[PDB]
């Protein structure tokens, strides 16, 4: 019994995200690039909810070109918004809040209970 | 860098660090050794006060360690502005000088000489005042009685480096900074044989000070505009020197005596030596 090598990656349609591409912001970056680090950024942060035209945060996406604050600074910002307060922890308990946290944070999933708590 | 707010949204005073960057500390997602940008040997951060001890920590418990720490209010200050140094004014002695001009003089002079530091009633010189005024004395003569002075070695050269004393001595004696690593390898030699005479002596007696301000002519700033002979560079470097007006030369300050000028940012002037 055969498997295509990349067989488990296709069920289970993690084909995508297995390995998962890296956005770095590099110096003396171009106007496209860091377009493509804000996309990432929205998309990860976010959850791969939909940000309309109004959600987008200018201030925050501003300072990250002229290299005023750093991608992880820039993260952070995104993360306290009324934007991710609103979904997210507004409306979850904090079961669900922490356990969303870790994910668009970092790519785990929380390994125990203890880090709930 | 220009730090963009002074404070968080939430009230609080954002300081900017300074660290070495480590290649645990940020590192290219690429295969093999992991290495830091090299543009960011020495990154910054700017971190509200509540984020700065974790920060810190964090910093120095890998291998960063921390170049220095400043408020973000004192940085994102404007450059010093030049205008009473653009134009510096300029006092001539003439000979007959009336009891007015000798004194504005010598104000002039201990302003200068001294940076804006303060001397006391007790520190200002009364012979070599009295020199002056009823002749013997020439202006350029009084000037290296101050920096013979004892008042000066306290102030400058006996509690900094050799290093940090020949800019310092550059600036007062002339008002340009510093050009070139030769300059400052120069005086040192000078001074390890013939010793502090001969050294404060050579800048009175180069023909630098001779060809402006010359004699009886009180020294100004030079620098600020654009000199004969002096690398473009020396010009940043007299918005090191130079801190505002209100800003001094002070032994008094903590860690008082530091360098303005990097060592690094005179060898791009010139090397050689
Ligand atoms: C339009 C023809 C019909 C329609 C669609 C519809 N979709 C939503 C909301 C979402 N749709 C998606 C779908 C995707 N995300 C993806 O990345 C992809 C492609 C890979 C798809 C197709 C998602 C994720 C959402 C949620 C958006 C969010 O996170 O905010 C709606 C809106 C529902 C809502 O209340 O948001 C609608 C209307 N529905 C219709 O009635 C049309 C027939
Ligand atoms: C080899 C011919 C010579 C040599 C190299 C050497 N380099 C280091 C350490 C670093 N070198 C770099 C270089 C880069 N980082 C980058 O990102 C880039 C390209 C974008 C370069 C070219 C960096 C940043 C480091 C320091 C941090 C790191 O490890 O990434 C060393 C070791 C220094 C140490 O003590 O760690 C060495 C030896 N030096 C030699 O001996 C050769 C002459
Ligand atoms: C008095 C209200 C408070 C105070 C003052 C204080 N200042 C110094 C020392 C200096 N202060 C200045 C001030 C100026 N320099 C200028 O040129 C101007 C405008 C043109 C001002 C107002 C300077 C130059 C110095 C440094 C030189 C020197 O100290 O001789 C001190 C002395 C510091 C020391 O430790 O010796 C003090 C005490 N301090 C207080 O206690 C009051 C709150």
């Amino acid at each position: 019994e055969a498997t295509p090598d990349a067989a488990a990656q296709t069920k289970l349609g993690i084909t995508a995200v297995a390995p998962d591409q890296a956005v770095e912001l590099r110096p003396n970056f171009g106007e496209a690039e860091v377009q493509a680090v804000i996309r990432a950024a929205y998309k990860q942060i976010f959850g791969n909810t939909y940000i309309l035209e109004a959600d987008r945060v200018v201030i925050a996406e501003s300072l990250l070109r002229n290299g005023s604050i750093s991608v992880r600074e820039f993260v952070r910002l995104l993360a306290k918004s009324d934007l991710y307060r609103d979904r997210f922890f507004r409306t979850a308990s904090n079961n669900r809040f922490i356990e969303l946290n870790f994910k668009h944070f970092l790519g785990r999933a929380p390994y125990s209970q203890a880090e709930i708590g | 860098m220009n730090v963009l707010t002074t404070s968080s949204q939430r009230g609080g005073k954002l300081f900017k660090v300074t660290m070495t960057l480590s290649p645990a500390l940020s590192h290219h997602p690429w295969p093999s050794l992991d290495t830091y940008e090299p543009s960011q040997n020495s990154y910054s951060v700017v971190v509200p006060l509540d984020r700065l001890l974790a920060e810190m920590t964090y910093i120095k418990n890998k291998g960063g360690r921390v170049l220095d720490i400043s408020p973000a209010d004192l940085e994102a200050l404007g450059p010093p502005d030049i205008s009473s140094v653009a134009i510096p004014l300029k006092v001539e002695l003439w000979a007959k000088a009336d009891v007015s001009d000798v004194q504005a003089a010598i104000v002039a002079a201990y302003k200068q000489i001294f940076g804006n530091t303060y001397v006391l009633e007790s520190e200002r010189l009364t012979s070599a005042e009295s020199l002056l005024r009823n002749g013997s004395i020439s202006v350029r003569e009084f000037v290296r009685l101050l920096a013979k002075s004892e008042l000066y070695k306290e102030r400058f050269f006996f509690c900094t480096s050799n290093n940090r004393f020949t800019e310092l001595n550059f600036k007062h004696f002339l008002g340009r900074a510093p050009y070139n690593q030769s300059e400052i390898a120069a005086h040192l030699d000078r001074y390890q044989t013939f010793g502090y005479d001969a050294e404060i002596d050579s800048y009175i007696d180069s023909d630098e000070y001779i060809q402006a301000f010359g004699e009886n002519v009180v020294p100004y700033y030079r620098g600020f505009k654009s000199q004969s002979g002096q690398t473009v560079e020396s010009f940043n470097r007299m918005f090191k020197l130079y801190r505002g007006d209100a800003g001094s030369d002070t032994n008094l300050n903590l860690q008082g005596q530091k360098r303005r000028v990097d060592p690094k940012n005179l060898l791009r002037s010139g090397r050689g030596i």
